[PDB]
């Protein structure tokens, strides 16, 4: 239910969805 | 009695979900409003 | 004799190519629902553009 | 050329990336392709009608993992978004 060129980088988070789930 | 309204009670929480989504407003708002701030600093290069 | 130019009068104002976008350009467009008038040969003025069409046989 | 960060400058516009051969399928007269942004994504090729895409050669931030200099002077490096092939 829920939906780069100019150094905009987005890091990704440590937690991973699955760690999320655990 | 208790565990049958537990049940159903799970039962109907899945059914919103399932079909109306405007109940998950507060985290789409979220990135929504986070995707308008990138969208405006990049379209903000495009200016004299 | 007038008549009512209902959706009509849209072109692409550019050269680029986009998908499924909703894209918002400011240019010379045929106001939507105006008058366009009927005709069956003189001159006519030309203040910004023309939508000129035809219905022929 | 492809497959390189090459500083392109077609007919009209300019600008460096990476181009590769894309799936797009222009209409006849179209030349450009933009981004939900109005940015530049892809470009028919003026001499052979093949539609190219852009990608901006990569680049990204370098993070330096280290134990603490108390403890040794080895450390490894990260570099951000990369295919590990262009280091
Ligand atoms: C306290 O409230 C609960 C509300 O769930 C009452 O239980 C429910 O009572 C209704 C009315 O009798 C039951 O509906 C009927 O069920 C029978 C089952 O065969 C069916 O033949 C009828 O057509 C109708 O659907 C309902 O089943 C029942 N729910 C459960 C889980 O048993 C309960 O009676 C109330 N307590 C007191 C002391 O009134
Ligand atoms: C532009 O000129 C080039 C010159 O080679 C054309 O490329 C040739 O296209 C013909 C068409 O069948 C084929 O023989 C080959 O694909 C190409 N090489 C040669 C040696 O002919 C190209 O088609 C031209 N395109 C436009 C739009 O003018
Ligand atoms: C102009 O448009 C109006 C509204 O549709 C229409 O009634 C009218 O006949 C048109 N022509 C003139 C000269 O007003
Ligand atoms: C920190 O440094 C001091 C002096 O170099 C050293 O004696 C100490 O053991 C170090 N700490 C650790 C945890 O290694
Ligand atoms: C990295 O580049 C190689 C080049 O052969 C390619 O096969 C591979 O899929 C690339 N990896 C990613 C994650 O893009």
């Amino acid at each position: 239910k829920v939906t780069k060129f100019n150094g905009l980088t987005v890091l990704p988070p440590l937690l991973t969805d699955e760690m999320i789930a655990q | 009695l208790i565990a049958n309204q537990f049940n159903s009670a799970i039962g109907k929480i899945q059914d919103s979900l399932s079909s109306t989504a405007s109940a998950l407003g507060k985290l789409q708002d979220v990135v929504n409003q986070n995707a308008q701030a990138l969208n405006t600093l990049v379209k903000q290069l495009s200016s004299n | 004799a007038y008549t009512n130019s209902f959706t009509r009068g849209v072109y692409y104002p550019d050269k680029v190519f986009r998908s499924s976008v909703l894209h918002s350009t400011q240019d010379l467009f045929l106001p939507f629902f105006s008058n366009v008038t009927w005709f069956h040969n003189p001159v006519l003025p030309f203040n910004d553009g023309v939508y000129f069409a035809s219905t022929e046989k | 050329v492809k497959n390189k960060c090459v500083n392109f400058n077609f007919n009209g516009l300019t600008g460096t990336g990476v181009l590769t051969e894309s799936n797009k399928k222009f209409l006849p007269f179209q030349q450009f392709g933009r981004d939900i942004a109005d940015t530049t994504d892809a470009v028919r090729d003026p001499q052979t009608l093949e539609i190219l895409d852009i990608t901006p050669c990569s680049f990204g931030g370098v993070s330096v993992i280290t134990p603490g200099t108390n403890t040794s002077n080895e450390v490894a490096v990260l570099y951000q978004d990369v295919n590990c092939t262009e280091v």
